[PDB]
């Protein structure tokens, strides 16, 4: 399942650049892990002509530093900082600030404390105040660009300019992208051009950002980023400097299940680059098309269920991505808020649940107003049952 | 059992109280409920619309009506 | 009785109310006056809390007993629907809810939260809007506003006084005692202060909150000065929970009173001795009232006046003490004596909103100008808006996809080399890149700062050009194909174009409203190869304005950018959605037909086909259908007769 997912993808992305002339692909932190391993054993098997460097970062790491002249109106919108606020500490966080160095530019905001849900037309209120305030313009443009010193020092040390280079991720906006343009043409002074890979983006290119798109459809592929986050370290929050050089923080994990995945997805790069095919990038783009379409739209297979929907996702703790339900769990819910917090995956979930559950689920959903579920439990296909 | 013309319009009178639909399908949504069309009034159909299945359907200036024998009289 | 007169509204309020009460007490010889409620309730309570018998409801036996030969129906809006028996002639006394310098109805524009409902209201109703409305006009002032905001006839104005604010005098009509309602009478506090919030923007605190954030103080200050404190908000704030708090906890206050709506608080108008007010239009009602203590409790002046654009200067066409602070309010309600407003500011004020008063006008002087008044009607003529594809035109082989079959199968051909991608899965490859363009598209309505949605031919073609690294040669060719191919398959649906040109022929006015992201010349070539006439019909194609009717923008744009002047809308589609749902919740009425599909043996035929034998099995499904439709709807033949020629053929 992930090889069909992600070796495919990396065939064509390698290729598409060669063609393109890049001499290096950089891969970007969590993401870039696995997608580097399938890089590297495919540049090796080929023996293609390109370089492959890993860089550490993240969009907490290089949004508030990439405020270069402005702060970006995106962090008022409906997709900005201040989207998911949940109590006070959210809002602060979300704010930059810190809590007395937030209520002295709004007092206002007092009387935000213990707030149960910083969401909706609030939210909008919020948005809207924190984007009216110059004095909070200024502010946080300081603080953007003293923590930028750390982050240009790190490309300038990282990244050759001189070179023709790319970009490879997997899902996003692109809005991630054009802060670490900004940041691209902060740290070297001119007009970078950078282009990423992705599986799929939604927003055209803008300014230096390009963007190279591997499945030119409507689907949404942050469904993968449970495997993602089996990568053996957080989310790079920060920089840190010693030995006068720059480093990300890496505050690690286990290295099970990132140790088994990547087994599994070099085995598939190798027995997926023996495969007898007539065209190569045609059987890429069929076999990248038959997996997205089966993974997206079938929440009853067997590893889908049993695996995939097993994964720890923080999204936040260590919890499953979509764990079955049981039927006091449903009792304790009342929209579909509460259930979104016991679940990412509606479908997936009740397909693992036992029959009474999912009856239960349906007798309610009318009435509350959840998803119709429109699947039928899982049957396993092979190991069908207890080897031991 | 279907009244109806290739040649438009022409005049029905209604033998039923027959009521308007803005959808050749009939849903209940589509059917209007602020008038319809009296027993024993005529009107013009301007138009004959057939469902994919082979059923016509009168369009009137009001919107369209059943062309069951029982319910609408070619004049 | 030689006149009858019907008074509406969604609520027992207003100079319907008013007039109604006034025409029953000093009218009783000369007109029947009738009350029309929306249901059984409202006629219910009305008649418990007043006594009265000349309530009925909408769509009782009564009420159409009465509105088809009723003289007067008195309103104070342009109502969302009017009964359909209502009479031919009768005159819709459109009373407005009260006067400003706010923007109304069609002023309100596209942009508009409330668009639909006015494209609503007036779609349906533009008929009764501008033969049988006679709006009322206070000034000359607002009613050049008025008629600027709205599509009223000049001809039919109705100048005078507000009934609602010259009815509950003194010695005038009371349907309640107010002492009744408050914790003392009215004799024994020193002053009576009514506090009219409006609804605002938005604020992290309910309005109520940012403006009386502390109640208990404002007990305590209105205690002291003994002072009556009414609390009347906007009905939208009272859904904030911090209202029901507050109110739930002052239930029984002997200093603050949460006023009761089911109680005309007009009718205590001259019991108000002061009024904190801010942008509500009611002041200026309490000006007509009397009232001459004002208290202008405005903290929010820059927030309001700046984002609205108004027809005047607020502070200028207001009056009352400036206050920005909740601790300068209670520091005036205790230690202030606001002064009447001045003889010259109350007759400037008067003037600019209420000059026609000045006229000896009179309750009576406007039931005489209403009856006296002749409606001099024009007739309007009608709209009617036409989908293009598969309702005037449709395809020699009907289905859509089967165009990328053929450009595929040209492409192929050409000699020009392509992806096999590109060539083998050509249907799902380009299709699939219409869709993400549409979605990307939906998505970056903030990157644009542009809330329109639809994409172009040339949008598919870049995405698909700069993500599959095409040359210029094999993009232009695939482009050129597919507008070739749609322009060579198209057929006309003559039926339909002839009875386009009829209502044009008639004078009715026609359009084509199409959502499609080819070029507006390739459709116009396409129509003109289906019916050269049809080069000459105004066309609204989405691609080329950006709105669509599937969100039903398309029909709004169409609404505003015509000088809509007709008594009807139709549409006529085959969209269940686009050309049905959408429409209709605009008010237009719809004729959806069903689009042309294969049956089982020629989709099962077509489906069955490879790349190289698609194209040609479109062609002999279509064939097909167009057989079994001429048998059926062209000769009129039997079951029998029709399926033994359709099976013998097929
Ligand atoms: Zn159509």
């Amino acid at each position: 399942y992930v090889g069909a997912s992600f070796v495919p993808y990396i065939n064509w992305a390698i290729k598409d650049a060669i063609k393109r002339g890049y001499e290096t692909i950089y891969f970007i932190s969590r993401d870039g892990h696995f997608l580097k391993q399938i890089a590297d054993k495919i540049i090796e098997i080929r023996g293609y002509n390109v370089k492959t460097k890993y860089i550490y970062g993240s969009r907490k790491a290089w949004r508030l530093p990439s405020f270069i002249t402005k702060v970006d109106d995106e962090t008022f919108w409906q997709f900005g900082n201040f989207v998911g606020m949940d109590s006070f500490e959210d809002l602060v966080k979300a704010s930059y600030l810190s809590e007395s160095e937030l209520l002295s530019l709004f007092p206002e905001f007092e009387s935000l404390r213990h707030a149960k849900h910083l969401r909706g037309e609030i939210a909008e209120n919020i948005r809207k105040i924190f984007k009216n305030s110059p004095a909070y313009h200024e502010k946080v443009l300081a603080i953007a660009a003293e923590k930028r010193k750390m982050v240009r020092q790190y490309i300038q040390q990282e990244i050759n300019p001189k070179e023709k280079f790319a970009f490879v991720e997997f899902w996003g906006r692109g809005y991630t992208q054009d802060t670490f343009g900004r940041l691209l043409n902060d740290a070297f002074g001119k007009e970078v051009k950078n282009p990423f890979y992705y599986v799929r983006s939604f927003t055209d290119d803008m300014g230096t950002s390009v963007r190279h798109n591997f499945i030119l459809a409507p689907q949404n592929f942050s469904f993968f980023e449970p495997i993602f986050a089996q990568t053996p370290y957080d989310s790079i929050p920060d920089y840190y400097e010693e030995k006068g050089r720059i480093e990300p923080i890496i505050n690690h994990r286990d290295r099970s299940v990132s140790d088994l995945i990547s087994e599994g997805l070099l085995k598939f790069t190798e027995d997926y680059l023996a495969l007898n095919t007539q065209d190569e990038d045609y059987f890429d783009a069929a076999l990248s098309q038959f997996n997205y379409q089966y993974q997206l739209n079938t929440p009853n297979d067997q590893f889908i269920c049993n695996v995939f929907s097993e994964l720890k996702d923080n999204i936040g703790v260590e919890k499953p991505y979509a764990p079955a339900l049981t039927l006091k769990q449903l009792e304790s819910i009342t929209s579909k808020q509460e259930l979104d917090k016991l679940t990412q995956s509606i479908p997936i979930s009740l397909s693992k649940s036992d029959v009474k559950v999912i009856d239960y689920y349906n007798k309610i959903q009318k009435n509350y107003n959840l998803p119709a579920y429109n699947s039928t439990p899982m049957r396993k296909a092979y190991a069908v049952n207890p080897l031991e | 059992q279907y009244v109806w013309s290739t040649q438009v319009p022409f005049r029905v009178l209604s033998l039923k109280q027959n009521s308007f639909y803005l959808d050749v399908s009939f849903a209940e949504t589509t059917k209007r409920k602020d008038i319809f069309l009296k027993e024993l009034n005529e009107i013009d159909v301007i138009a004959v619309d057939w469902l994919k299945g082979g059923v016509p359907r009168l369009l009137t200036e009001h919107g369209y009506i059943t062309a069951h024998k029982d319910w609408v009289k070619k004049s | 009785v030689d006149k009858t007169w019907l008074f509406g509204s969604y609520a027992w309020q207003g100079n319907p109310k008013a007039l109604f009460l006034y025409m029953l007490v000093n009218c009783k010889e000369t007109h029947e006056c009738w009350w029309v409620a929306d249901n059984e309730e409202s006629m219910k309570s009305i008649k418990k809390s007043t006594g009265l018998k000349n309530i009925t409801f909408t769509d009782s036996e009564k009420a159409k007993e009465l509105f088809p030969h009723a003289d007067v129906y008195v309103t104070e809006n342009f109502r969302e629907s009017y009964p359909v028996y209502m009479n031919e002639n009768i005159k819709v006394f459109n009373t407005w809810h009260g006067v400003g310098l706010k923007h109304i109805e069609l002023a309100l524009g596209m942009n508009s939260v409330l668009a639909e409902s006015i494209v609503r209201k007036y779609v349906r109703n533009y008929d009764i809007y501008k033969n049988n409305v006679l709006f009322l006009t206070t000034s000359q002032a607002m009613e050049d506003h008025f008629l600027e905001d709205m599509a009223i006839s000049k001809e039919l104005i109705i100048r005078g006084k507000y009934p609602r604010n010259a009815v509950y005098g003194p010695n005038g009509i009371h349907t309640y005692d107010i002492n009744t309602l408050l914790p003392k009478n009215k004799s024994q506090y020193s002053q009576t202060i009514l506090f009219c919030p409006t609804y605002r923007i938005g604020a992290i605190q309910g309005v109520l909150n940012s403006l009386l954030p502390d109640f208990a103080k404002l007990e305590e200050v209105c205690r002291h000065k003994n002072q009556l404190f009414i609390v009347k908000v906007h009905p939208f704030m009272k859904k904030d929970n911090y209202f029901a708090e507050m109110s739930e906890k002052y239930k029984d206050s002997e200093y603050i009173l949460f006023w009761n709506d089911d109680y005309d608080i007009y009718e205590a108008f001259n019991s108000i001795d002061l009024a904190i007010i801010d942008y509500s239009s009611i002041f200026y009602d309490l000006l007509d009232a009397g009232v001459e203590k004002f208290i202008r409790y405005v903290p929010d002046l820059d927030e309001y006046q700046n984002d609205l654009e108004l027809i005047g200067d607020y502070a200028d066409l207001t009056e009352g003490r400036i206050v920005k602070s909740f601790q300068q309010l209670l520091n005036c309600l205790d230690n202030a004596n606001i002064k009447i407003i001045s003889t010259k500011r109350k007759q400037y004020l008067m003037d600019y909103f209420f000059g026609f008063k000045k006229e000896n006008k009179s309750m009576e002087s406007l039931i005489a100008d209403v009856d006296n008044c002749q409606l001099q009607p024009k007739s309007l003529k009608e709209l009617h808006t036409f989908d293009i594809f598969d309702t005037l035109i449709r395809r020699s082989t009907l289905r859509p996809f089967s165009i990328f079959d053929y450009v595929r199968d040209k492409a192929k051909a050409s000699g020009i080399k392509f992806p096999l991608a590109l060539t083998e899965n050509w249907i799902n490859v380009r299709n699939r890149a219409e869709h993400d363009v549409r979605d990307i598209m939906r998505k970056t309505t903030f990157e644009r700062q542009s809330d329109k949605i639809e994409i172009t031919l040339d949008d598919i073609y870049t995405r698909l050009q700069k993500n599959l690294l095409l040359t210029d040669e094999q993009t232009d060719f695939l482009k050129q194909a597919e507008i070739e191919a749609e322009i060579a398959h198209v057929e006309p649906i003559q039926k339909r174009i002839n009875y386009l040109f009829s209502l044009k022929a008639k004078g009715h006015d026609v359009a084509m409203a199409s959502d499609m992201y080819l070029p507006e010349d390739v459709i116009y070539k396409m129509l003109d190869r289906a019916d050269t006439r049809l080069r000459e019909i105004p066309l609204y194609l989405s691609s080329t304005i950006g709105y669509q009717k599937s969100t039903g923008k398309l029909y709004q744009h169409i609404f505003f950018d015509l000088d809509y002047q007709y008594s009807r809308w139709t549409h006529y589609g085959d969209n269940k959605h686009a050309d049905g749902s959408v429409p209709r919740r605009l008010g237009i009425q719809t004729a959806v037909h069903d689009i042309d599909d294969f049956i089982p043996f020629e989709n099962a035929m077509v489906n069955a086909m490879d790349n190289y034998n698609r194209y040609p099995a479109y062609q002999l499904a279509t064939k097909m259908h167009r057989y079994r439709t001429q048998l059926v709807q062209e000769n009129g033949f039997g079951n029998t007769l029709f399926e033994t020629k359709y099976y013998n053929y097929a």
